[PDB]
C-alpha cells in the first residue's frame, strides 16, 4: 500500500465516505482514482444508439 | 425523502426528483495524505485499543498487535510524535563535506524538479502532470536518502554508478 | 614553539558525523550530565 500511494496516485480516504460501492465506507482504506472520480465525486455514463435503431428499455427504466 | 448522498435534479418532464448518488469528501495522496493521517491519529487512543488487541485475541491476530504496540510506545513516550515523519525541509550539508564527489549531483536533481514543481504550480495545475511530477519529486528525494531503494539514479547514459548518498557515506566496509 | 602540544577538543570525526547525520533527519542532540545542551562547534 505504501508505494501503491505515495509514489503513485492511489488517494487514500480522509472523512465519510458515505455512499458504497458494495460495501459502506472505507474509513481510512483507499481505491482508484477513477471509482474516486466515479463513486466519489458522482458518476453518469452515456450512452448512444445507432442511427435509426429503437432500444429495449422505456424512458427511465 | 431521499435515501443516499448526492446532488438533485428537479425532472419536471416525468414528473419525479431523481438523486445521483454523488457526494463529496476529501482524500489526498503521495506525501501529503499520510502527513495528515499522522497528526491526526491520537498515540494515546491506538495504544489503548492495541493493548485490547493484546491480551485479549488468539495468539495469531495478538502477534502483530504486539510488534505494533512497540512503536507505539516509542513516540510516545519519547515524545518526538510522527508528524515529524514526512520531509517539508530538506537540509543542505555543507560544501567542504563533499570521481567527482556525488552528492552534489544529486542534491542539484532535487532543487531542478523542486523548482520546476513551484513554476508549474502557481501556473496551469494540469493534474496529470502534477501527479507525474510529484513522482519524479519523491523520487529524487529518496535519491539522497538511500540510493537503490527503488532503481538505481545514475548520471546519464555512460555515468551508470549510483551517485553514493547520504547513507551511503555512513554505512560500508 | 616548545609548548605542550595541543589537546583536540573534538575531532573532525565527531562534528562532521554529527551534521552529517542531521543531513538526513537525524535529529543527533549532544546532551551533558543532567539532560541539558551542548556547543559542539
Amino acid at each position: 500500500l505504501e508505494q501503491v500511494l505515495y509514489f503513485s496516485k492511489y488517494i487514500v480516504l480522509d472523512p465519510k465516505g458515505a455512499i458504497l460501492n458494495g460495501v459502506p465506507v472505507e474509513k481510512r482504506q483507499l481505491l482508484t482514482d477513477e471509482e474516486y472520480r466515479e463513486l466519489r465525486y458522482g458518476k453518469q455514463e452515456t450512452y448512444p444508439l445507432p442511427p435509426g435503431v429503437d432500444a429495449l428499455v422505456k424512458d427511465g427504466e | 425523502k431521499s435515501d443516499v448522498y448526492g446532488r438533485v435534479e428537479v425532472d419536471l418532464v416525468r414528473n419525479v426528483v431523481r438523486v445521483v448518488e454523488s457526494y463529496d469528501i476529501d482524500a489526498r495522496m503521495g506525501a501529503e495524505a499520510i502527513q495528515q493521517l499522522l497528526k491526526e491519529l491520537d498515540l494515546e487512543a491506538l495504544e489503548k485499543e492495541l493493548l485490547e488487541e493484546m491480551k485479549h485475541p488468539s495468539r495469531a491476530r495478538r502477534a502483530k498487535a504486539r510488534k505494533r504496540l512497540e512503536v507505539v510506545r516509542a513516540f510516545l513516550d519519547s515524545g518526538n510524535r510522527p508528524e515529524w515523519m514526512i520531509l517539508e525541509a530538506v537540509p543542505v550539508l555543507p560544501p567542504d563535506l563533499r570521481a567527482t564527489s556525488d552528492l552534489n549531483d544529486l542534491y542539484r536533481r532535487l532543487i531542478n524538479r523542486n523548482n520546476r514543481l513551484k513554476k508549474l504550480l502557481a501556473q496551469g495545475a494540469p493534474e496529470i502532470i502534477i501527479r507525474n511530477e510529484k513522482r519524479m519529486l519523491q523520487e529524487a528525494v529518496d535519491a539522497l536518502l538511500d540510493n537503490g531503494r527503488r532503481g538505481a539514479p545514475v548520471t546519464n547514459p555512460g555515468s551508470d554508478r549510483p551517485l553514493r548518498s547520504l547513507t551511503d557515506i555512513l554505512s560500508g566496509k | 614553539k616548545g609548548e605542550d602540544v595541543p589537546e583536540p577538543s573534538v575531532p573532525e570525526s565527531f562534528r562532521v558525523l554529527v551534521k552529517e547525520l542531521q543531513a538526513l533527519a537525524l535529529d543527533v542532540q549532544t546532551l551533558d550530565e543532567k539532560d541539558n545542551p551542548v556547543d559542539i562547534f
